[PDB]
């Protein structure tokens, strides 16, 4: 029944919620093909044995093959299923939905409300959020194992490889192949011959730029997995058919698709796609075979992954985690404060001092960060266990909160908790010892955070290079023109940064640098590059910071974070963002920041 | 198509292609009768379609149609329902059975057993309904649109509410919920539970059951305490102190509440079952809004719970991208909606899922340009690319070439020995002929002159296939570089691709004293428009100018002979959201009625838009050791400063 969708025929009385948002999938007790799904199911997550604690049913029936069917007796099993109850929530995987006499695209059994995961799909067979377009799996696959050929220029621009097309299909090939001639490779009757030239069919895929897909019959063919296999950009001529794992998969960057009516300027609009998104397509054809049209262990917990979406949407796995190739999820951002608003001025910025044994100048802190107009909580973490903080009267007096924080621990990492005692979005993480930022510089730091407020604005300068002699990273710290780090001795940064640096780092570089009671301020730039995906930017030329084997730990640092990461994901820049009207012959009194100088 | 001409309509069926057949995607609306009453909704619906680039006269051209008798409201009992109107829409020339026709609703359903009564016979055009359920929804046919009122604005935008993103991103309550509860009918089943969920503490669900005049007849006895507690909290303050909020089914299956809840920047957990929710097509609504069933409305506050910090930072974020980008305005939906029906002609030149559910969003990403995403400038960081390290030189030349000291040929060289240069375009929009090919000084890279076949100000920002890198240093024929200014412009660029990147700012501001914007071009604390006489942008905002902007301002903009590069930073800050980029100190890059003109064309960009998209900035980037008392020795970038 077409009328059939999730808020209606599907009982969610069945699953209602877990710990664990995962489907639980009941089996009952045969192609081999149906088999290793079985197989895959049963040793997969969503496998459970409870009847009763089941949401989801998948018999142990035969219907990816119809040729083979006897329809009658397959419904009548179905039936006698014993637990079938109008087939609420039960699930049928196919890949041959089709019928001598007439190819109804779609499964020929009653299934009046069952879900249905075929490879054959039209857009009046197929229920929007209910069914899944599954591919049509090739043993040529897993059978032959091709060798990984890089993306690159090929010797042919168009190729088509499909035995018994329709007439028209090969009419209009065959004039292509006459009108443009040594790019069109059209291919007759496991190996391929043109005009008494034989090219290995499996490899021959290989051979070509765009690869040609058309519907004879059952509306998709298996020849979708070799193409991806091949890495050849496929193009599919079916007029009305929905690609397998359409709902989660972006194939309009992984395929072409064109008309069969408007299939004699094909070529037309193949050169209209510039090479690069060739490669680009190249890579995603190549890595959907990888990940979902490799085996059918790997279709079966696609529809299982796709389901549980429906079910629980609010778990349902990202885009980036659907149709994004290993290399390229290395090299992805995602980045997690990314909508471009401004925060207003109105609100403020909080101030965590961290302070170990410098009283004198602590104060001398606070008395140089409270003056700053836009400061809204003054926190300070004292990290040292031998020595109180001084008497309330010997705080000095300031307009905005102050509070202390004692530490059980003498961290590093104490600098960068979450406290719940921070109410802004802004934290301006400054050491003890910085007294020569004046209030204009700290406010110019904050107003250039509100129009960058993901990324980490700090007021040191520092590099990094590579030593070719030693074939490692090197720290570097002198006056350079060019900026791959900001230190956290006066950084503004969201204070999801902290939550990140507390229980997101990754590996145990929080536990080597509280070890090492050194190089905080490399590993939180460190992370802020990795998951912002953009460098820093770095306010002002102030360099000095202090007015009256260490390095090599350092290099070390950075040499072990790099490990750690894999990469270097630090950026090189050379953005001094400095105020407008900086050092002009206009007068002080207009200018917004006129007290920045060094 | 014969046997799938009805109910089963599709685009490859119910719809003929080879109308469109070209670039040209054009909208007809039928003309209004002065006879009939309009609702002010389809008034500006109707008003949006026109002030489009889709509008075009002329039936035949056109390849989609847009009645002028107003299909917003089909309940009988409606003041805004129009009598007749199956034999006043067959009796159309152009009606055709609605074969290339997009009829726009709102409401649907008399008082029992409201249902999809659109009143006539529709026949092949694909309606955009309001509140479709899914079983009634076409899917490559019917758009399914957001349910709004009509002071829904005609142009303009709330702007949202999210101006703090604050961890953890949690409000005072959890859920909330302020609306009537209907006693008798159909559609109430989910509001009548609410008070098994209600706890008081986080879940406030509140419902009156005051629903039109004869509500006291039916009450029972729970209404008189659920009445006293409604006047406990206000609505608006309500949405703004949840992290979720409820948004349940009413009489019909959508409601204003839906975008009420993305605007309050709330996380919506619609609870109406079998809802299309609008542009599914397109939006992954899994990003932005938690579906929730009505089966397990009891369950709904543990799973609410389970939601971790960063999945609700992200539909926060989300949920107000998706209103900031397609349901702001009426404009905005009726754009969206054509847009989503024009990628379904062009299978090969469409929006992959990636446009529309990332910024800038797929009103402003047309695949006619490209479909590669990497040819954009907001997709390097998804991918693993950086920006290309080649730029091509457009030199705007309007005077003649008559001496070997004009700047035009200084300019032509410093570009060329930039390392990072690939080619120069001189365009000549003068009247005199072109100049000798001995003219031009040689340079590295090559040197292409197009003689403009219309000299107006529009012509610089079109999209030439002379070039090849998606970076483009427009300049001026009065524009003086240093080749160590243009190579710190693009090495700056390559940070932010997306924006402009140029040297002379300028300002605006709201003159109340005139109730109206002001252009500034003073040395002000701070800036929000790069002219693009010497600035850096993406190639695509050429096709941008070229094609999104409307045929009046463009018009405009040419008769004045002014007014290019405002235009040009107005469509910039209204992709991005961004402030543009300012590098460098230059604050002269050259060398009454020009301000006027300036100010009556920021005027009428506002007016159009319906808001003002450009945003202040008081930061440039400067490069590292500028100005800095260090030996002249190491500084990369010496000659800024002279
Ligand atoms: C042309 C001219 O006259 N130039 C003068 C400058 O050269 C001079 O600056 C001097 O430059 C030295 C430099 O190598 O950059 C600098 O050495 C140190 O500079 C910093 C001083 O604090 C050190 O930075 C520290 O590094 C730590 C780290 O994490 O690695 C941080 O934790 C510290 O917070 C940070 O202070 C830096 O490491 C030192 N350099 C090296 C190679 O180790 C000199 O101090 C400095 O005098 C200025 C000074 O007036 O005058 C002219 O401009
Ligand atoms: C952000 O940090 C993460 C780690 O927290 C980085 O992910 C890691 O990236 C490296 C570089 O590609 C991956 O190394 C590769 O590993 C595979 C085997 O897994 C190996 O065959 C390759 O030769 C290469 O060495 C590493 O696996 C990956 N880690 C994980 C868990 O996926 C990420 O790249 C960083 N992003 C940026 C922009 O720097
Ligand atoms: O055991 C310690 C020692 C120092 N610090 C703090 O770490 C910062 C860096 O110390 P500083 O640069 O003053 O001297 P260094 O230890 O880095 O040579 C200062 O804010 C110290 O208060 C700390 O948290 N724990
Ligand atoms: O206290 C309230 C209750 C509702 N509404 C508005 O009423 C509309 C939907 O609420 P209502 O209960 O009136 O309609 P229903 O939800 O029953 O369809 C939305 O625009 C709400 O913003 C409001 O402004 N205040
Ligand atoms: C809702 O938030 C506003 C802040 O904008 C606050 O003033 C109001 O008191 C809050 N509502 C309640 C019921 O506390
Ligand atoms: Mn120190």
């Amino acid at each position: 029944d077409l009328s059939c969708r999730m808020h209606t025929c599907f009982d969610v009385y069945r699953c209602g919620f877990n710990p664990k948002n995962k489907i639980k999938v009941y089996i009952y007790a045969i192609s081999r093909e149906y088999n290793e799904l079985l197989m895959a199911i049963s040793d997969s997550d969503y496998y459970t044995d409870d009847i009763n604690r089941a949401c989801l049913f998948v018999p142990s029936i035969d219907v990816l093959n119809q040729n083979t069917l006897r329809i009658k007796e397959t419904a009548q099993a179905m039936a006698q299923l014993s637990r079938w109850d109008r087939g609420t929530n039960h699930l049928l995987f196919n890949m041959l939905p089709g019928g001598p006499p007439d190819y109804n695209t779609a499964l020929d059994v009653p299934r009046d409300r069952a879900l249905l995961a075929g490879g054959g799909f039209s857009t009046w067979t197929y229920r929007q959020g209910y069914d899944v377009s599954i591919p049509v799996y090739s043993p040529l696959s897993a059978e032959v194992d091709l060798p990984e050929k890089g993306p690159g220029p090929r010797q042919y621009f168009l190729l088509s490889s499909q035995v018994g097309l329709h007439p028209e299909y090969r009419e209009d090939l065959e004039a292509l192949q006459v009108k443009h001639g040594e790019s069109v490779l059209v291919l007759d009757k496991r190996k391929r011959c043109h005009k008494h030239q034989v090219f290995d069919y499996p490899q021959v895929l290989q051979e070509a730029t765009f690869c040609v897909v058309l519907r004879g019959a059952r509306l998709g063919q298996a020849v979708l997995s070799d193409v991806l296999q091949a890495g050849c950009v496929p193009v599919v001529i079916a007029d009305s058919y929905i690609l397998p794992f359409s709902e989660v998969l972006d194939w309009k960057r992984a395929s072409v698709v064109v008309p069969e009516e408007k299939m004699s300027d094909v070529y037309s609009i193949l050169q209209s796609i510039p090479q690069r998104q060739i490669e680009e397509m190249q890579r995603q054809a190549r890595w959907f075979w990888e990940a979902y049209f490799q085996s059918i262990k790997a279709i079966a917990l696609a529809t299982l992954q796709i389901i549980n979406d429906r079910i629980y949407p609010y778990a349902a796995i990202s885009y980036e985690e659907w149709n994004d190739p290993p290399a390229v999820k290395w090299g992805s951002v995602s980045n997690p404060l990314f909508l471009p608003l401004i925060p207003p001025q109105s609100q403020g910025f909080t101030a965590i001092v961290l302070t170990y044994d410098r009283v004198e100048s602590l104060f001398r802190v606070i008395t140089e960060v409270s003056k700053v107009p836009s400061l809204s909580k003054l926190l300070v973490v004292w990290n040292n266990q031998n020595k109180n903080p001084p008497e309330d009267s010997l705080w000095p007096k300031i307009r905005v909160p102050l509070k202390v924080v004692r530490t059980a621990e003498n961290k590093l990492s104490n600098r960068f908790f979450p406290y719940d005692e921070i109410e802004t979005e802004a934290v301006l993480a400054i050491d003890d010892d910085i007294i020569m930022l004046t209030s204009d510089e700290l406010q110019f730091g904050y107003e250039v955070w509100r129009e960058f407020p993901d990324r980490l604005v700090g007021y040191p300068g520092r590099l990094h290079l590579w030593d070719h002699e030693m074939n490692k990273w090197k720290y570097e710290s002198e006056w350079t023109n060019e900026v791959s780090m900001v230190l956290t001795g006066a950084a503004f940064y969201h204070k999801y940064f902290n939550y990140l640096y507390t229980y997101k780092m990754p590996g145990d570089i929080k536990n080597w640098v509280d070890a090492h009671m050194n190089c905080e301020d490399i590993a939180m730039n460190f992370l802020v590059a990795n998951v912002t995906g953009k460098a820093v930017i770095k306010v002002t030329p102030r360099k000095k910071f202090k007015c009256p084997t260490h390095m090599v730990e350092r290099s070390e640092c950075i040499n072990k974070f790099a490990s750690v990461f894999g990469t270097m994901p630090l950026k090189v820049v050379e953005h001094r963002a400095d105020p407008v009207l900086y050092k002009d012959d206009f007068p002080e009194k207009l200018k917004s920041f006129p007290n920045i100088g060094s | 198509s014969s046997i799938y001409k009805g109910k089963k309509c599709r685009m490859e069926s119910c719809f003929d292609f080879t109308l469109c057949k070209k670039n040209g995607f054009k909208v007809y609306v039928y003309p209004q009768q002065k006879g009939e009453k309009i609702a002010e909704s389809y008034q500006n619906i109707l008003a949006a379609i026109e002030g489009s680039r889709f509008y075009t006269s002329d039936p035949s051209q056109a390849c989609l149609f847009v009645l002028s008798l107003d299909t917003l409201d089909r309940d009988q009992l409606s003041p805004q329902y129009v009598h007749n109107l199956r034999s006043k829409v067959q009796s159309l020339h152009l009606w055709n059975n609605g074969r290339n026709h997009l009829i726009f609703n709102l409401y649907s359903g008399t008082w029992p057993d409201y249902t999809e009564d659109v009143g006539f016979d529709i026949g092949q055009a694909m309606l955009a309904k309001a509140s479709i359920s899914t079983e009634n929804f076409r899917p490559n046919f019917d758009v399914s649109i957001p349910l709004f009122s009509k002071d829904h604005p005609r142009t303009g935008g709330e702007r949202g509410f999210l101006k703090f993103n604050t961890i953890p991103p949690l409000r005072k309550y959890m859920l909330v919920f302020k609306g009537k509860r209907y006693l008798t009918g159909i559609g109430s089943d989910t509001r009548n539970a609410l008070y098994h969920v209600h706890n008081g503490e986080d879940v406030v669900l509140l419902t009156t059951c005051k629903h039109g005049k004869d509500w006291q007849k039916h009450k029972d006895s729970r209404c008189d305490r659920d009445n006293t507690e409604y006047e406990k909290y206000d609505y608006r303050e309500m949405l703004h102190n949840a992290t979720f909020c409820l948004v349940p089914r009413g009489r019909r299956l959508g409601s204003f509440r839906f975008l009420e809840a993305l605007q309050a920047a709330c996380v919506p957990v619609m609870l109406s079952n079998g809802w299309e929710l609008p542009f599914s097509e397109v939006i992954n609504w899994n990003q932005a809004a938690v579906i929730g069933d009505e089966r397990l409305l009891l369950q709904i506050p543990s799973t609410i719970r389970s939601i971790h910090q960063d999945k609700i930072l992200a539909l926060r974020q989300q949920t107000q991208f998706l209103w900031e980008a397609y349901f702001s305005s009426v404009e905005k939906i009726v754009l969206t909606t054509l847009e989503i029906i024009q990628d379904r002609i062009f299978k090969h030149i469409s929006r992959n899922s990636l446009i529309w559910n990332k910024h800038p969003g797929g009103l402003f990403v047309l695949p006619q340009y490209s479909s590669y995403l990497g040819d954009f400038p907001y997709y390097y960081a998804n991918l693993g690319l950086k920006p290309p390290s080649k730029f091509t030189a457009v030199i705007h030349a309007v005077t003649p070439l008559v001496s070997q000291s004009q700047p035009v040929l200084k300019l032509l060289v410093a570009a060329a020995k930039s390392q990072y240069c690939a080619q120069i375009i001189v365009l000549w929009n003068c009247d005199k002929p072109l100049p000798a090919k001995h003219r031009w000084p040689a340079t590295a890279v090559p040197v292409v002159v197009i003689e403009g076949e219309s000299k107006v100000m529009s012509s610089r920002f079109l999209p030439y296939d002379n070039i090849i890198t998606d970076a483009v240093l427009s300049l001026d024929e009065d524009t003086v570089l240093s080749t160590t200014e243009v190579d710190f412009a693009f090495t700056v660029w390559q940070s932010f691709p997306e924006r402009i990147v140029g040297y002379p700012a300028r300002s605006h501001f709201w003159d109340n004293s005139k109730e109206r914007w002001g252009y500034t071009s003073k040395w002000t604390n701070d800036y929000s428009m790069v002219l693009t006489g010497a600035a850096i942008y993406h190639k695509y905002y050429h096709y941008l100018y070229s094609h999104y902007l409307p045929a009046s301002l463009k018009n405009m903009v040419d008769q004045l002979a002014n007014c290019e590069d405002i235009l040009m930073n107005f469509l910039v800050s209204a992709v991005t959201k961004l402030p543009p980029i300012k590098v460098t100190q230059k604050k002269q890059y050259k060398e009454p009625d020009h301000f006027a003109q300036r100010q009556s064309c920021m005027n009428t960009f506002a007016s159009w838009f319906g808001y003002m998209p450009l945003i202040h900035s008081q930061m440039r980037l400067d490069p590292v050791l500028f100005k800095d008392q260090v030996s002249i020795l190491r500084k990369k970038y010496r000659d800024i400063e002279r």
